[PDB]
């Protein structure tokens, strides 16, 4: 989740999302040397008296700021692109998890043996127990094995809908009549909050998403009480 | 066939100081303000129904 | 100044732009009315008003030129530009109904059978009359050139009698196309295969009545001797509009009437 | 089994062909092995796949097709 | 063409008197602006 | 008399007058609806209500500031007023299919103000993707209504992009080559090309989403075996060049700004220059997917959209590198629009420069649908298009009217708006790399600070755009005419004078054949 | 499937009036007559309820709201099934 | 994919050698990088004696007859197998 | 059984791949119920029709193919 006065990322509870900030990182000290270099040749340029208003010949340094642009875009297309295949990579989950956008909550189901399915919804900030989060409470946790491979299918039972949690750095959108899928693998315990990344109506900002990730043992037997 | 676009050619050069969609005749003028009624009253039916629907 | 020593075309103030744009507020709107407020008299006003500047603007670019002369070298290469243009906006307009088609054919949902044509649906045969429609748009594709090399050669008579086959060819299809619209054993609610059908070639449809109206006006341009052997834009327009014509449903019979069904 | 596997035929984010393709095939098994009894053997495998990765109202809502007979695939 | 030319002559609305002009500007551009508040106002008054 | 000058005009400096007040006033109105946006997220809690009210006014917002502002602004006002001017002709190709160009826009703004009071209006978002917009999650006439504004607005734009490619390209003077016309007219030549090939694309989009809705159709309904997607592509595929669309002439005026005030006869690098407005408006074709990184499409597809999309900083850097070079030894001069064209020149950077980041796909996919993206453009449009077309206001204000601005409000005018929108946008990048979600009426306790700091720069930005109307107002009340222009050798546009007659270029220009 | 033919290298309107009497027309005439002898008339398509069909979201702007616009009942069935 | 795009409705030699080394040599430049960067080494395919593969009527008019032209040993296998 | 009947999917005078198709279907079915027993159920009615419309020269060579596995068809 998001503190108060927040600047950057919020914690990566999963190796891509570490992988994302590193590569941020990168991009960002790129754009900090370009964005104060044209600041710096700007007033580099209005600071003098001396003139020279005829002609002056292009294409010769033409080249230098052509070939540059182009030398910097590799640096931060190959580390992009790495992690994006990275994404996208074969893996073998242990879990699968089906969750359903639906307008204004959240439907989970889990049913590789059993067919244990459940809603999520938000909780109204008047019956919010003191210490609850205003806008990102649900009342049913989606639990899950931390440690563990999951893979995710979103989709949805109307509008266009987005999964989203941050601290994992994922988000897949969830369209009716499609199954998009998604690996989720925390390394770390807790309770980690999404909300919805898609404009679905008039209670759009009060869907949200709430991760809590427990050891295997706890997993199983939550998921048994839950039928 | 008849070929009389030099009638035509003539009468639309003729300097009556009238603007071409009005320089051949008095149905012109006809033509002309029908369609500008119908647009405008059109116009103004068209805003009545706008405000008809915007109530429930 | 006072009088000018350029090749252009200054226009006298015309009414029919906000004539026109007025027109179009009320088609649209009352297109609204039609499919909310089950109401068509403000969508029929708006069709009048429409034909109504439609003739006007027209009969006045014809004044402009044929009768007053204004149409000098330069001012009809503009002219020229200005249909390449038009006919090229019209090409990408009927992309966006190609790339559809393609996009729902070349990757069938499982609602429709996983497979294409979808479950259900009896596509019409592409040898049948669609071959037919397709001889006879062909055919006025000959022809209209034959009118346009008479017309350069000033064979009246000929250019007429092309003029004129060409125009009943154009009908000739419109008529088999509305039959077969009324015999298709599927509809534009089957899905997205009557969706994708019923919308292209029915756009394509509504053009070949836009172009025939066009060369029927052309017709009676040339009855009336508004035609020389050299200066006949509102012809070469008319033609070029017409082939894009072919040329479009050429693509409709490859690709819907052929490879999607 | 844990959960249905990686696939290689289906190897993008969008798994709606995976879930189609084992739905159909579990269903076209089954009604063979009726239609023949070869000891009414049983074609489990696909029912456990398409089970994990198919949403249930997908999987509810074929079945109703498939009794009324309105099923689009071909089994 | 009697069309007047030369500063304030170019224009569809009058500059002569720059008070009826200030009128002008002011129902203008504030019927523009205050505009959404209004229709905020009709959807939050309807059923 | 009036009636036939201002109803049944044929002038290209009429009707891009016409324009200029369309557009003014219209952005009146997207003012007044950024506004709202702001006052509603500016204390945690619902000003309004749920986000239906709230997105109906965020829609709204994007539809006028997009089509009718910044359009109308650029390309009919500065594109009729001064491109004939600027390439010696008597007025445009078709001044009559001109006329009806702007007046197609009223009514389409008409059916845009309809379509927010009838119903619940349309809260779906400019993009107006389906399902939200369909029959069952947004019955009645509203979306309709936004469709058929837009079909106008199409109309009108294409018809336009046609007159000013015929103009530019057949009504120059006889020795005249095409590498011997300005920026400018390049710049409006080129977006006008990017219009013809976009706009029709978007039509028949948003005409398969109305038969959908209306006729029973399902090209995006999933039933029927459609697809919502189909209408992202199909979408995006516009969506894109209209940004190009929206930035281009912007890019054109301020190569014109800058080498005017740097006392320079031309731009460093014309020839580059031109080649980098040709190149950014090609690659803008085929980089429309960037938008639906987070949609599910294949991992290479995915990783092809990324690298084209990044290559169009190579031309836009030479652009603004060659800005610089202008600069360079020139005379400068302190005058307002000179310090809109600096400020373009950074904000606009820094904006690209965001947009590279999130031409990442890995990356966006933490991004996407957050603030962060709705900083990129705000920069770019906010302190990008807006800063170019007040740059060119205030340079050419005394050409369309023949009466001169206060110098020192007009600057006056640049300092509170320059604090306004950075304090608006800066905090931005952070609710976005934090995770503020895009289209929220409200947002979880932690965003509080930032949107509060954010919202109060919005009604700075307020307080300038009242202080522009004034500003207006004054020069017109004082009346100090023009008597003498700098540089006109190398300025065509003013050699007629402040303002230049009804009728221009009666008698030609006599150019030499070398 | 052809690849071409006889060359005539001069064409002016008496080529094209030609190869429309001689070529064009014809062809119209043939495919014409196949038209005619294939005009097969295929017995109405069974009626099965499938939910991709006979689609309606929304009642139409016309009639009774169900039928679609060029309904022909021998071949269109309703929702509920053939007209009569 | 594209559409079209910068108008310059005059072209002359001027034009032309403008696109040539405005978009013609670029694009030759890209691709050269492109398959500069997927230069990826794919490892010999697994030899399997299919029949229908590696097929031999006649020897080859040249060398052991059994080598086809522009043989590459690390890439292709002989009837029999892998050369070496 | 009489003879392999008329196939729908085969109508024309060049029945290739009939006898294709059937060699691989009952190759492919032999496979699976091997491969999962379920009763070591078994798909005789493709080998009846393969049998048939093969000639033994292709079955023949077929089977050797599968034998030192240089067979071109995905079983
Ligand atoms: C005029 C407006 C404008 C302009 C010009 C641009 C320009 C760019 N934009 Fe865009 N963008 C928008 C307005 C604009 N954008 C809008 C409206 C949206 C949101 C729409 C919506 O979804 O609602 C958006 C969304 C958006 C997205 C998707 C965000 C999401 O996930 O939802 C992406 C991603 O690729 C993107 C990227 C870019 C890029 C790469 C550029 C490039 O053109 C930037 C080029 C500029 C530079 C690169 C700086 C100058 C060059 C140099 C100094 C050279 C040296 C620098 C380097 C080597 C990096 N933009
Ligand atoms: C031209 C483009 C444009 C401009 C200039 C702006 C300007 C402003 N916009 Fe933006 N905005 C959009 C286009 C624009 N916007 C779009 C496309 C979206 C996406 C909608 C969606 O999500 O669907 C958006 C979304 C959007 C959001 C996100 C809402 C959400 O997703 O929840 C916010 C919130 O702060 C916002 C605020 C503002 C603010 C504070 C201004 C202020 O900076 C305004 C300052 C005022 C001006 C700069 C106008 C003054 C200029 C003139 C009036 C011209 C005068 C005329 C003459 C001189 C002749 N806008
Ligand atoms: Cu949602
Ligand atoms: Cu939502
Ligand atoms: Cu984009
Ligand atoms: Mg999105």
């Amino acid at each position: 989740m998001a503190y108060p006065m927040q600047l950057g990322f919020q914690d990566a509870t999963s190796p891509i999302m570490e992988e994302l900030l590193h590569f941020h990182d990168h991009t960002l000290m790129i754009v900090f040397l370009i964005s104060s270099l044209v600041l710096y040749i700007i007033s580099l340029m209005l600071t003098t008296k001396l003139t020279h208003t005829s002609t002056m010949d292009a294409q010769e340094v033409e080249t230098i700021w052509t070939i540059l642009p182009a030398i910097i875009l590799i640096l931060i297309a190959l580390p992009s692109l790495r992690i994006l295949y990275m994404m996208d990579e074969i893996n073998n989950p242990s879990l699968t998890v089906k969750t359903m956008g639906h307008q204004w909550y959240w439907s989970y189901e889990y049913t590789d043996y059993e067919d244990l399915s459940f809603d999520s919804y938000m909780i109204p900030t008047s019956e919010l127990k003191p210490g609850e989060l205003r806008l990102l409470e649900v009342d049913n946790r989606v639990v899950l094995p931390m440690e563990m491979t999951i893979r995710m299918l979103v989709s949805s039972e109307d509008v266009l809908h987005s999964w989203a949690v941050p601290s994992l750095g994922l988000k897949t959108d969830a369209i009716p009549g499609r199954l998009n899928q998604t690996t989720l693998m925390s390394s770390r315990p807790g309770l980690y909050y999404g909300q919805c990344s898609e404009i679905c109506g008039s209670n759009h900002s009060f869907m949200p998403i709430v991760l809590e990730l427990v050891p295997l043992k706890y997993f199983e037997k939550w998921s048994a009480s839950m039928l | 066939f008849e070929n009389r676009v030099a009638e035509k050619q003539k009468l639309f050069q003729e300097d009556n100081g009238l603007p071409v969609h009005l320089k051949g005749g008095a149905t012109d003028n006809i033509l002309y303000r029908v369609t500008m009624t119908l647009c405008l009253g059109g116009t103004l039916y068209s805003l009545y129904c706008l405000g008809w629907a915007s109530f429930p | 100044m006072t009088h000018q020593t350029h090749a252009y075309h200054m226009v006298n103030p015309s009414p029919w732009p906000l004539t026109g744009a007025l027109s179009a507020l009320l088609m649209t709107s009352g297109l609204t009315m039609w499919f909310h407020f089950n109401s068509m008299t403000l969508l029929m006003i708006g069709l009048t008003t429409n034909m109504l500047t439609m003739y006007q603007w027209w009969r006045d670019v014809i004044r402009e030129s044929t009768f007053q002369g204004h149409h000098t070298p330069a001012v009809q290469k503009g002219l020229r530009y200005g249909m390449i243009l038009f006919i090229i906006s019209e090409v990408l307009f009927f992309t966006g109904f190609f790339w559809a088609f393609y996009h729902s054919s070349l990757a069938p949902t499982p609602e429709l059978g996983g497979c294409w044509p979808p479950t259900g649906i009896h596509p019409l045969n592409p040898l049948e009359v669609p071959l037919l429609n397709t001889s006879v748009l062909l055919a006025s594709g000959v022809s209209i050139t034959w009118a346009h090399h008479s017309l350069m050669e000033g064979d009246r008579k000929h250019m007429l009698q092309a003029l004129f086959i060409t125009i009943t060819l154009g009908v000739y299809f419109t008529l088999l196309q509305a039959s077969e619209y009324y015999e298709a054993p599927f509809t534009i609610s089957d899905g997205v295969y009557g969706s994708t059908f019923f919308v292209a070639t029915g756009f394509h449809g509504l053009h070949v009545i836009i172009g025939s109206t066009f060369l029927i006006v052309c017709f009676f341009r040339q009855l009336k001797f508004h035609f020389t052997s050299n200066h006949h834009f509102g012809f070469e327009a008319g033609a070029w509009y017409w082939h894009f014509v072919d040329v479009v449903w050429l693509f409709l019979y490859v690709s819907i009437y052929w490879w999607g069904s | 089994y844990q959960t249905a596997p990686f696939d290689s035929r289906f190897p993008n984010q969008n798994q709606t062909r995976n879930c189609w393709q084992n739905y159909l095939d579990f269903h076209r098994c089954e009604k063979a092995m009726t239609a023949k009894g070869g000891d009414v053997s049983v074609c489990e495998w696909y029912r456990r796949v398409y089970k994990s990765l198919c949403p249930i109202s997908w999987v509810s809502t074929w079945d109703d097709r498939r009794a009324e007979g309105t099923f689009p695939g071909k089994i | 063409s009697h069309y007047e030319e030369g500063p304030g002559k170019n224009i569809p609305f009058s500059v002569e008197n720059k008070w009826r002009l200030l009128a002008m500007m002011t129902l203008f551009f504030g019927s523009g602006f205050a505009a959404p508040f209004f229709i905020v106002r009709h959807q939050l008054l309807k059923k | 008399m009036f009636i036939n000058r201002w109803l049944f005009s044929t002038n290209h400096k009429d009707i891009g007058t016409l324009y200029l007040l369309f557009g003014a006033w219209a952005g009146m109105v997207g003012t007044a609806l950024s506004l709202l946006i702001r006052a509603e997220l500016g204390q945690p809690g619902t000003l309004l209500g749920d986000d239906q009210i709230y997105n109906v006014v965020v829609t709204a917002h994007a539809f006028v500031m997009i089509f009718f502002m910044v359009m109308p602004i650029m390309i009919g006002g500065f594109g009729n007023w001064l491109v004939p001017l600027m390439i010696g002709a008597p007025d445009m190709a078709f001044p009559r299919m001109n006329n009806m160009s702007f007046w197609l826009l009223p009514p389409s703004f008409l059916l845009l103000l309809a379509s927010s009071m009838v119903e619940a209006g349309a809260g779906t978002g400019w993009t107006v993707y389906p399902p939200l917009a369909g029959n069952l999650a947004h019955a009645g006439a509203s979306v309709d209504l936004t469709i058929f504004s837009l079909h106008l607005a199409g109309v009108s734009s294409i018809l336009g992009a046609i007159n000013f490619i015929t103009t530019i390209i057949n009504m120059k003077p006889p020795a005249m080559s095409q590498y011997q016309t300005p920026l400018f007219v390049w710049s409006v030549m080129i977006t006008a090309v990017l219009l013809l090939l976009s706009l029709p694309v978007l039509a028949a989009g948003i005409t398969m989403l109305l038969t959908d809705r209306n006729l029973n159709t399902t090209f995006f309904d999933p039933a029927g075996g459609g697809d919502p997607i189909l209408y992202q592509h199909l979408f995006w595929f516009f969506g894109h060049p209209e940004v190009y669309i929206l930035i281009l002439p912007g890019f054109g005026m301020i190569s014109h700004i800058v080498t005017y005030y740097s006392g320079k006869k031309e731009p460093f690098g014309y020839m580059g220059m031109v080649w980098a407005m040709m190149s950014i408006g090609f690659l803008g074709f085929i980089v429309w997917a960037h938008h639906m990184f987070t949609v599910g499409m294949d991992v290479d597809t995915r990783a092809y959209f990324t690298s084209a999309t990044m290559i169009i900083a190579i031309p836009t850097g030479v652009k603004v590198f060659s800005w610089l070079a202008t600069l360079h030894g020139g005379n400068i001069k302190w005058s307002p629009a000179m310090m809109w064209a600096l400020g373009f020149i950074f904000l606009f950077t820094v904006g690209g420069l965001t947009g590279i980041v999130l031409a990442n796909s890995s990356l966006d996919i933490v991004l996407h649908d957050t603030y962060y993206v709705v900083a990129h453009f705000h920069y770019v449009l906010s302190m990008g298009a807006v800063f170019a077309i007040m740059g060119g206001f205030v340079h050419w204000f005394p050409l369309f009217s023949g009466y001169t601005l206060n110098d020192t409000w007009a600057k006056i005018h640049f300092a509170i708006m320059f604090v306004g929108v950075n304090m608006t946008f800066f905090p931005q990048h952070f609710l976005g790399l934090s995770g503020m979600p895009r289209r929220y009426s409200d947002y979880p306790d932690a965003y509080t600070m930032w949107n509060t700091i954010s919202s109060m720069g919005s009604f700075i930005s307020l307080t300038a755009v009242m202080l522009m109307v004034f500003i207006i107002w004054e020069a017109f009340a004082s009346k100090r005419e023009v008597l003498t222009v700098d540089l006109t050798t190398t300025n065509l546009e003013w050699l007629n004078g402040c303002p230049p007659p009804y009728h221009t270029f009666e008698e030609p220009t006599y150019v030499n054949l070398k | 499937a052809s690849a071409a033919k006889g060359d005539h290298g001069g064409t002016g309107a008496r080529t094209w009036r030609f190869l429309t009497f001689g070529l064009a027309l014809p062809s119209v005439a043939l495919c014409t007559l196949n038209s005619w002898l294939h005009s097969g008339h295929r017995e109405r398509p069974a009626f099965i309820p499938y939910h991709h069909l006979r689609i309606r979201t929304k009642p139409f702007s016309w009639g009774d709201g169900n039928h679609t616009f060029f309904h022909n009942p021998r071949v269109n069935p309703l929702p509920t099934g053939y007209e009569k």
